[PDB]
Formats: C-alpha cells, structure tokens, sequence
C-alpha cells in the first residue's frame, strides 16, 4: 500500500495482497507483565548493605533490558537474598542509612536463601529509568528507590518485579556482535 | 493426633521463575494515584507493530540509486534478525530475547528525491534454496514480488510471508548454517530519471500475525 | 496477572502482600496499534 | 499414601514484624473489667491535631517584640520537623518515627500582652527557591499570608500548607542539602504600640489531613 | 485488628490463643478530634 | 497459632514410578497444531492383534516340505516367548518387558506353491506332562488341532488357547524348568502332492482376549 | 490419564504444569483391531 508516511499514521499489513492468510496469534510471551515477573541477579552486597535501584539489574539480561524499555514504571517488589549468610532486614524509601537494622523488619534465613516480599515505597506516582533533570544534553533522583537492605554477611540478591506497569517505550539495541561477518550466527541447542 | 505429611526430595529449592510468590513484612502501604498516566505499554509486539524502525545500510538507513555498476540490486538481505541490515532495529532488538518467532512482517519504503525525479522499484521474497539470487527484475518477477512507482504518495508497505516447512523459526542462525534457512528479500531498482541519486528510507515492523515464543536471557559475552 | 499461577490462592491478606493502588477523581499501545491503516489506498485490479 | 508437600527454601525464617501469630501455651485466662477506663487513645494524629505543642525559640516558647533592631521578622524557619524550633513538639517527637509524611499544618499563635498594648502581625508561607527570603511585611505580603491584630481574642490559627512536586515529602533531610526543600514560614511584626515586648507563644498541630506512612524505628548513634 | 492478616485463619482456639476480656455491669481523643473548632470566627468578607 | 504437622520417617524419597507431577517453571507456551496426524496408537496389543509378525525357522519364516526324511513334522516347539522360533516376532519382543500373561494367541498360515501343487495340512496344541510328543498326524489327531488343505485361500488361521492351573503364565523360563510349563504346538503336513517343497509362511499375532501385566524393564546383561 | 493418580487434585495452574495444544479448523490401530474379521470363511457343519 502506497501511503503518506510523512504524517507517521500506522500501517500494518497482511499478506492478503498476495492471496494469504493470517495465522492465529497468541502473544503471552511478549506480555510486558509477564516478562518482568522473575527473579534477576543484580550483584552481591557491600558493606552487607544494598539499596534496592531497579536500574541495578544487568542492562544486557531479559529483564535489565527490558525494564529499560520503558520511561516510567511502577511494580511492587520480591527480593532474595542467597548465600550463607543468617539474615537480611529493611528499610523503607527515605529513611536514614543505619549502622544497625534492630527492629526495622527483618527476616531469618531458611536452607541458605532468604525471599522476601516488598511494597513500592516511593513518594512518586511512577519512577523513571531516566530523568533529564539538570544534565543540558549536547549533539536519578535520591528518591527513586525501593529502600536498602541489611545483611548478616555478603550474599547474591535477587530482584523480581511484581504487578509491573511500563510507559512511554524506549529502544532495545542488539548486544551481540556481528564482527566482520554479514549474518550473526552461533552455535544452538542441538542433539550431541 | 496430627495431620502426616510426606516431605518430597527435588521439591522445594529456590527457584527464579517459578509461580508463587513470598511472605509479606511491611503492610498498609497506600500508593498515590497513578490515574491517565499516558503512554502505557502492555504488549512488546503492540509497540513493535506501530513504530517502525529503521534499518542499516552500511551505516545510512536508506537505500540509493548508487554510483559506478550497472547493477539494479539496491539490497537483497537473509531474512533472518541477525543480519547486519536488521541490527539496530527494534525487531531484532526484541528477538535477542526469544528462542522461536513465527509469523508475518511489513517493510516500508519512503521515497525523499525531489518532484522532479521519478523512479520506479520492486522487491521480493525469495525462497530457501533458490539457486542464483535473482539479480534482475526480470528474473526475480518470478517470485512473490511487488513492484511500485513514485507519485503523490512518497510510502509503500510490503509483507514479507512467514513460509517453511515448521510452524516455527528461529530467531538465531546456528553456527553450521551456510545459506538462510529462511530464504532472502531483494530490494531492486527497475529505473530512475536521473542518475543523481532519490534516496529511499527502509524500515521494519511487525505484521499484524507475528509472534515471539520462549523468552530467554542470552547474557553475556 | 503476570507469572504466577496457584489454582489455589494466597494466605496473606491483600493489606499486605501489595501495596494499595489509589484514584484520583488505558494502553495507549494497544489503541495506536489498533488504529493501524490495513487497507488499500488507490484502486484494486483484478 | 499421604499428603506430598514441598518445603520451600527462602520461607520460614523467624520475622519481627510478621503478620502470624505464635502457638498458645496458657489457657483459660479471664481479665478483670476495664469497661470505661478513661483517656483512650486510638491513633497517634487524634491526639496530634488536638493538642498542641510548643516550639522552641532558643530557650523560649514565646516570640517576641525584641530589643535592638529594626527587623520585623520574629521567627523565619524552615518547614522541616529536624528544625531546632521544632525540636521539642509532638510532631517532631512522633515524625522521628515515619519516613513521610503529606498534608497540613496548623501554627497557633498566643498574645500574652496587657490590655492597654497592642500590635498587628502576620505569618507567610514561603516556597522553596524563593529568592531573597522576604525580610519585610511589604515584600512577604506577596506570599500566601495571613495578617491579624490584637484584640478581645488571644489566639490566631494558620494553615501551613502542602505544596511540592511530590504527593509525599520526606520527614528527614538528607545530608546534601542546601536549602529546605519544602521552603520557609515566617512570622513577621508589622507594628506594636510600646516596645516593651508583648509575648506570642506559638503552637503547632497537625492538620485535619495531615498523614504520617512507613513506620522506622530509626535507633540510636 | 493490628498487624497480624491470615486471609485464611487462626489454628487454636481463643481460650487459648488470647486472654478473655470481661466487663462490668470509648475513643476520648477520636472524639476531642472530632470536636475542634474548624470554622470562622467573625464576619467574612469577599 | 499455626497449623501442627508431623513430618514422617519413609516418607518423600525420590521415586521414579510415582504418581505425583514436579513442581512447573515455565509457562504459556502453546504446542502447533497436531490435528488428524495418521498413524496414532493406544495400547501395544491393538498394534499386536492387528499386525502378525514373523516365525524364525532356523534362519527363514517358512516352513517346508523339506528333503530326506519320512517326517512329517512341520514344526513343533515350546509354547513359550522365549523360545528361539518366537525370537523375531512383536509378541516376544514385547513380552520380554511383562512378567505374565494370559489369553489366546492366533498362528497364520499362509501357502506360497504353484497352483498344481497341493498339500493337506494339520496343527494341535499339545498340552503339557503329554508323553511321547505325537510325530504322527494319527497320534496328533487326539489332541485339540485342525486339519486344512490347499485351495483358493492361501491363509489359514490357528487360535493356540490357554490352559494351565492359574489364571496368568509367566512369560519367561525359569532355570530349573526341563519341559515347556505350557505344552507345545506342532504342526505337520499329511501329505502332499509333489515332493518339491511347497513353502508355508508362518506368523504370529495376539488373540482379542490376550493380556500382559506387570511392565518389568528386564535390563542388561 | 497416564502413569499419575492423586485422588485430590494438582495445586499450580494448567498454563503452568503443562503445554498448551492447540487446534487447525482418532486411534487409527484401535480402528484396524476393531475391523479384523472373526468368523468363517465358507460353510459350517455339525
């Protein structure tokens, strides 16, 4: 179909044209939702100490990527912590840094992981993977958080985002590298 | 007495995707209002749909009569997201997290020389196995094709078909593979008033049947 | 919603497994994907 | 057979702050009456918006006329409860506890001068990023204010509001920061009759929606 | 009441878990809340 | 309080015939289409009734007419799986995976000669602790058989019954087991026209009351 | 069906435990057993 592309109106096509047909479509694996709704590694604690950033998640992994995708977001949070390590605690969005957790919540390990779920804590209606706030581009807010927890000893911690709403789409580049070569190519899954 | 219970072996381990969720600590936690927030987004393949994106041609995104040849080729690629042409668009983007896709796409030309310079183009899907790509318009009319002018409308849309012997592609090209196990698209240019280059912006988007299955995370290096 | 599924159900109360959503007084995507031109401009032959 | 359960890894940990209740050990205890004990208090902000406490003006709860200088500003603070003038109230005392807070507030103002003294003040709420904090009735009066004089009632009642880009503000300040990020309340003198003083004590108290979240016990050194 | 939510329930019995209460023969601060003045004192103008 | 449970010795072990399901960890996926795809099987033995196999008669499935020898034994052996006749055949490569078995089975006999060779043909299931085997048709007579001849229908069918003191036979030998626990079958030519072998294939297939139980994975060496 | 029986039930959803198969727009040996003849070819006696 010819079109004035100019006014950027959509255009999406069949193959009807040509005589086809369309198959069915069934898009639950690329449900926003549904995506973001696992557990990711973000790294290892500190000083046994950890804020929760979203934007911690590894930028290359499904949901790093994807979260980044995305201007603004909201979602409720689940956290697990692995490792040998007795107990992790937590505190909410704009509280003081501690030098002990003492009766803010915390929660006894169990067979060397310890899972926990969370709230979104913020002050904001939604929060944002960028903020161009003060930064005059040329050719992140205190406040964008989830808390920080408190650990017995280092662990791996583990984010899975809950009941996640995305805005405002943002691009998604390959990350692989095609080197000199035309076409990508690696080696798949296949029977030995 | 009590209720006995049998304690099962490979049942219980932490798990990063599985279907339950954890206990709750901090309770009565009431939001602010997040009501008409625009430019909400609950499908990948609703986005990748509306925003086509644009494609590389040796780092320009159009297409262009050329200099020295006598060849009518203005692109042919492999149909598959990890050619070079397809790398930094939205599509393979997206695809870098899936296993398998299936289903239909939509390319679009836009045509930017001036009024006075008319051209006419063509392009095809050629299957798996075909011998000697086509090089010709005259040769590659033999195959699902669509040929088109300039005028009024500077865009033209055109569907690439999903044909193979599955129901299912790959998104990835295994390491053994020497030719595209998905057949090719050719860009061709059957003629243009003046050799001065009309240069024709390429783009992609998902067709209206597409679909991605199996989300994978790739990671690393 | 999402990727959890116990035909079951939950054991903690709502209060306390999420955060409450409140109003004041949608997928923008989905109408813009829904509004895509599919037809054919021009004339049709044959 | 028997019931097959899979005991998960992560869930069971002893928690302080968990919404489950432990297994009873002692039975049968029955309480004496305590049917209409007086005082009952049932949530922290009903006492907080009925009784008011007093601010702090380096030793003082009372503003005042002054000595030596021609400065008609009897108190500019920020509207912060980690302000030393709020050292000493409820508000602070309780707002120690909560990591945020939104809503209003109310400044209760107190003439303590003879019959025969009179004297006409005003309170403004200055934003934040205001310039040159006002330092003049005239310059203040450009704020959201409120003027009142002396006479057969004692008392005057402000509403310190609630403007911020935020729906909620932090009870806290964080280390880099400058300037109150939720601005300034300044307590002006247009003018008294005698320049022996005549005391104002000055009071504050929760607002009718004035709303604490997210509990911490903040402990400590 | 409190912060205790088991969408589901409690094991044992009352006379167990807690103690009874009894009684003989009530929020004062709800109601000295609810009590203050909130309006006008004078006349308004404008 | 919470729910009191005892945990139980013997309990959860890992088993690998257990009728419980493992926990799931990746979801939505939908399967193409497999609707009306041919060839679908249920149960071993509709494939076994339906589908006779092959006898091994010391390297080829016919029995013969054969050289030097007045005998009229055909064939004559071991009701039994195990038995090296029964070797190639579904049924035996089947019941090498039960532990018994019970039902009738049918014997296929299919004439392979010229049109003016004719032959006069006889089978009997001779049951156990019976003395001398009969090696005359005469002798042979006196048990459960049937006599056919040679004409327009190349096939004649057998039904081998079941007898024995139990309601299931084993179907493997024991060490200490000298004569065939279930008797045997003979089978042998009466006479025939022509002493130039005449060959008669011959098959085996499940009866429609046949049965197997107990699935045993004999495994090794 | 199959080599599972749990008189009670299966706690997480179908979507998850299972795949989920679909449709475009059946024992072909049961069918083949079922039409083998089993009478007799010509006539009988006694």
């Amino acid at each position: 179909t010819t079109s004035a592309g100019e006014g950027a109106d959509p255009v999406t096509t069949d193959a009807s044209a040509h005589g086809g047909d369309t198959r069915t479509t069934r898009r639950a694996h690329t449900d926003v939702t549904f995506l973001l709704d696992r557990f990711t590694l973000v790294g290892k604690t500190n000083d046994n100490k950890l804020v929760l950033d979203l934007l911690s998640t590894k930028e290359k992994s499904l949901v790093g990527a994807l979260l980044r995708a995305a201007t603004y977001y909201f979602s409720d949070l689940e956290v697990a912590c692995v490792g040998t390590n007795a107990w992790v605690g937590w505190t909410p969005n704009g509280s003081p840094v501690l030098t002990e957790v003492g009766d803010n919540p915390v929660v006894f390990s169990r067979r060397g992981t310890t899972r926990f779920a969370l709230p979104y804590t913020a002050p904001h209606r939604v929060l944002a993977t960028v903020y161009n706030g003060d930064c005059k581009y040329k050719p992140i807010p205190t406040t964008f958080n989830y808390g920080m927890i408190y650990t017995q000893a280092e662990v791996d911690v583990y984010l899975r985002m809950k009941r996640a709403e995305l805005y405002c789409p943002r691009p998604v580049l390959t990350h692989y590298d095609h080197n000199g070569r035309d076409r990508y190519k690696t080696t798949l899954v296949k029977p030995a | 007495g009590i209720l006995p219970v049998a304690v099962s072996d490979g049942y219980g381990g932490f798990q990063n995707t599985d279907p339950k969720t954890s206990d709750p600590v901090y309770g009565h936690v009431y939001n602010p209002a997040r009501t008409l927030y625009p430019g909400r987004f609950t499908n990948l393949l609703d986005v990748a749909e509306a925003c086509p994106t644009l494609l590389d041609f040796n780092g320009v995104p159009y297409v262009q009569t050329q200099s020295n040849s006598g060849s009518k080729v203005l692109a042919c690629f492999d149909l598959a997201f990890g050619h070079k042409n397809m790398k930094n668009t939205y599509m393979s983007g997206l695809a870098q997290y899936f296993a398998q896709y299936s289903g239909t796409l939509n390319l679009h030309f836009m045509y930017t020389g001036p009024t006075n310079n008319k051209a006419k183009y063509m392009v095809a899907y050629i299957p798996p196995g075909t011998h000697p790509l086509p090089e010709t318009p005259e040769m590659a009319s033999h195959c699902y094709h669509a040929e088109w002018d300039t005028g009024l409308n500077s865009t033209f849309t055109f569907t690439v078909p999903y044909f193979s012997a599955a129901d299912y592609a790959y998104t990835y090209a295994d390491e053994p593979e020497q030719a595209s196990v998905q057949g090719w698209v050719g860009v061709y240019q059957i003629t243009d008033t003046h050799e001065k280059d009309g240069a024709v912006i390429v783009t992609v988007s998902a067709g209206p049947d597409f679909e991605f299955r199996m989300p994978i995370s790739p990671s690393r290096q | 919603s999402g990727n959890t599924g116990s035909i079951i159900n939950n054991y903690y109360m709502q209060q306390y497994q999420n955060s409450m959503d409140t109003q004041l007084g949608n997928d923008w995507f989905s109408k813009l994907a829904q509004s895509a031109f599919s037809g054919l401009v021009g004339a049709l032959l044959a």
